[PDB]
């Protein structure tokens, strides 16, 4: 149930305009995991620079959100976990050797100076975006410091220490029946799916790479337990997938979810380890291919909350985030970067482009046909009973 | 030839003979170029700080 097509020029439709609320905090870039770690918050700062220098700040409203409190963190995490996060420093680690062993701390998720403050910034931005979306102020709410989707209710997993998306969706659920979550990282969005697995009010939908990969979960037959059965959609894919392939897989899945699940608040993870040239991912996506997802999720017209995620080559996350943010404002930018304080990092021709490679696509019309047919089948037990008057979602 | 060569040598050690004046309009260009690059750097940096 899949025919491959060419990839069409990304283009903003004029019948709908948004009120973008952008959340940024000039502190966040100032934290660093360690010497050689692939996770660098500095890239968020870099994206800010382009937003300033392209003249893009002049059609949205830029806010610092107050950091999240300990008891707002314990809405999803345990007390022992959050107390550990709050008390552990790179200097006293020797007095937490049990807890570090017990909470999955030390090599893939080390402790740096400012861990708790960085987590506070992420969670605060996500929850304040959600709250401002509930009050009918904004339509889209952008927070690139959040999207640490691999964190466990009691465990640090995969460069992530606090699941701010869970808190955001918990705040979105106070006023909404049904919330959709889309995850276009190259890894599986496993923290959010484990958190909302046995419910029907959050539908998680991941597009990931399944193999000898990370985290190791998210098969085509993992679809929810309990009353949450058929409310967890996985799309496993193989190396090399490019813009045309990805677009032809991504659009009909999302459109059928919108027609059946009828959600009326979307959260969108826009991770950047799914770009060509990334140092951990293995897809072959362009910048237009990675941004057409955002453009399509926006062409529906329900409250969106866009967040960050992965992206381990700083230049490419910065450029694609700035381009996506320009697209949310109905603006297709220009390709020549303006002079900014990071007018390096953008060799060799200093443009607004992410370039794909020629590596080979290991995904063919039959694997995808089979996957999408299984999904379309799983995805018809998730409607609303005929007598249930809605609010035109 | 002694007369001619030393007349040119002490007419040149001031800076007037042709050879030293063919390498001086070839290096003033290099210095002017470096200075123009410096100026452009400062121009872009200041108009960035402004915005
Ligand atoms: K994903
Ligand atoms: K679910
Ligand atoms: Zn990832």
């Amino acid at each position: 149930v899949y025919e491959a097509t060419p990839f069409d020029p990304i283009t903003v439709k004029p019948s709908d305009k948004r009120r973008v609320a952008y959340f940024y905090d000039a502190d966040v870039g100032n934290y660093a995991y360690g010497a050689g770690h692939p996770m660098k918050p500095h890239r968020i700062r870099m994206a800010h620079s382009l937003i300033m220098n392209y003249g893009l700040y002049k059609k949205m409203e830029i806010y610092r959100a107050k950091p999240a409190t300990k008891q707002e963190m314990c809405q999803f995490h345990t007390d022992e976990y959050i107390d550990f996060l709050s008390r552990v420093t790179p200097d006293n680690l020797e007095m937490f050797k049990r807890e570090s062993v017990k909470f999955n701390v030390g090599d893939d998720c080390p402790v740096f100076d400012g861990l708790y403050e960085y987590c506070s910034i992420s969670g605060g931005g996500s929850m304040e975006g959600a709250a401002r979306l509930n009050r009918g102020k904004c339509d889209v709410a952008v927070n690139y410091a959040g999207g640490l989707h691999h964190a466990k209710k009691s465990e640090a997993s995969g460069f992530c220490y606090l699941n701010d998306i869970v808190l955001g969706i918990i705040e979105l659920l106070r006023y909404h029946p049904r919330v959709l979550y889309i995850d276009i990282d190259v890894h599986h969005g496993d923290g959010v799916e484990e958190a909302f697995y046995t419910t029907d009010r959050v539908m998680t939908c991941s597009f990931h790479k399944y193999g000898e990969f990370f985290p190791g979960t998210g098969e085509l037959r993992d679809i929810g337990v309990g009353a949450g059965k058929n409310y967890a959609v996985n799309v496993p894919l193989r190396d090399g997938i490019d813009d045309a392939t990805y677009r032809s897989v991504f659009e009909p899945v999302i459109k059928k979810i919108m027609e059946w699940y009828q959600p009326s608040a979307v959260v969108l993870q826009c991770g950047g380890d799914s770009l060509s040239g990334d140092r951990l991912g293995c897809f072959n996506l362009s910048m237009e291919g990675h941004a057409n997802c955002v453009n399509y999720v926006k062409s529906f017209g329900i409250p969106m909350m866009v967040v960050g995620g992965g992206g381990y080559t700083m230049r490419n996350v910065a450029r694609t985030w700035c381009f996506e943010t320009g697209l949310l404002n109905n603006v297709v930018l220009d390709k020549d970067l303006p002079y900014n304080e990071y007018y390096e990092y953008y060799g060799p021709d200093y443009k607004l482009s992410v370039r794909p490679s020629n590596m080979f696509n290991v995904n063919t019309p039959e694997y995808l046909d089979k996957v999408m047919t299984n999904i379309f089948a799983n995805l018809e037990n998730t409607k609303y009973a005929p007598s249930v008057q809605l609010n035109h979602t | 030839q002694l007369v001619r060569l030393q007349t040119e040598l002490q007419m040149c050690l001031e800076g007037s003979h042709p050879e030293l004046q063919v390498y001086y309009s070839k290096i003033a260009a290099i210095r002017d170029y470096k200075l123009h690059r410096a100026y452009q750097r400062q121009k872009y940096e200041l108009s960035c700080i402004n915005t």
